[PDB]
């Protein structure tokens, strides 16, 4: 199955 | 940012420089006909205690660069030129369009970027990648806890050590992987200026000043990079800018190159 790195902020 | 890597492991990292967020280039790694690619993300600094947020996200595969930057909604750069989406790129073999407010970049291989110009990136790799990728994100091999790494393989002894390790290549000068407490801090817009002649200019090795001779004597990134916040923050007040030049003049001579009438070729007179 396909994975996902991902962020956001700060 | 906060980080979710590929593996699942949350981790905060407040570097300010460009990083390899994800990419195939990983030392003694098999490829096994995977195209590769490079993720990368630009971050840029705010607030004290000291955080920073995604500003630039460019992604590198098939000899085309796309780029994403903050608050350029609609808008990505192809090789650097500013494009419209939706954009079809690399022989049609890269798509980007606009959806639900974000930057959905897809390729043929299975990589998927998204970007919502302000600071939200995701990167989603085909199951076929497991083990074959490195960088910020980990190497997607279903563990967690393996994902804190140098690029040669072994564990890094801290968070910003780590994230150093995994700078992409490129001078900046003001960035770092974590600010000591005590860290100035200064608006992207302004910088080019204060870079520039007229200001910090002539304490940059190839600007060809009045201080060139020097340069090779006392190397002038520490007293670049002091110059440029401490003008920054200044709001470019001349008084502050000619003391930090002043600074290196005085190193400067201390290590034996003299530099006369140097305030009147820069304007501190
Ligand atoms: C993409 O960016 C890299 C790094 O700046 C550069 O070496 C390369 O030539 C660029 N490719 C294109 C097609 O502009
Ligand atoms: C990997 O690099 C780090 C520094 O980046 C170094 O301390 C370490 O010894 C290296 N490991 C190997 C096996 O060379
Ligand atoms: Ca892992």
């Amino acid at each position: 199955a396909p994975a996902t790195c991902w962020l956001w902020g700060d | 940012p906060h980080y979710h890597s590929f593996d699942g492991r949350k981790f905060d990292f407040q570097g300010t420089c460009n990083y390899v967020l994800a990419t195939t280039g990983c030392p003694g790694v098999s490829t096994q006909g995977l195209t590769p690619f490079t993720v990368t993300t630009k971050n840029q600094n705010r607030g004290n205690p000291a955080v920073s947020y995604v500003r630039v996200v460019t992604v590198a595969a098939l000899g085309t660069n796309i780029s994403i930057h903050k608050d350029e909604i609609g808008k990505v750069r192809v090789n650097g030129v500013l494009t419209a989406l939706p954009v079809s790129v690399a022989d049609g073999r890269i798509s980007v369009a606009q959806g639900a407010s974000k930057a959905l970049l897809v390729a043929d291989f299975g990589l998927q970027v998204s970007y919502d110009w302000n600071w939200r990136v995701d990167v989603t790799l085909p199951s076929s990648y497991h083990g074959a990728v490195c960088g910020l994100c980990g190497n997607m091999d279903r563990n967690p806890n393996n994902d804190q790494v140098f690029p040669n393989g072994t564990l890094a002894p801290s968070i910003p050590i780590w994230g150093g390790s995994w700078r992409a290549p490129g001078w900046d000068p003001l960035c770092w992987d974590e600010c000591r407490g005590s860290c100035p801090t200064c608006p992207e817009d302004r910088l080019e200026q204060y870079e520039g002649p007229g200001f910090c200019g002539p304490l940059a090795s190839g600007t060809g000043g009045p201080f060139t001779t020097c340069h090779a004597h006392v190397p002038p990134e520490s007293f670049f990079k002091g110059c440029v916040l401490d003008v920054c923050m200044g709001g470019g007040d001349h008084d502050i800018l000619c003391k930090t030049l002043a600074s290196y003049v005085a190193a400067c001579q201390a290590a034996g190159v003299v530099i006369e009438d140097w305030r009147a070729q820069v304007g501190c007179e």
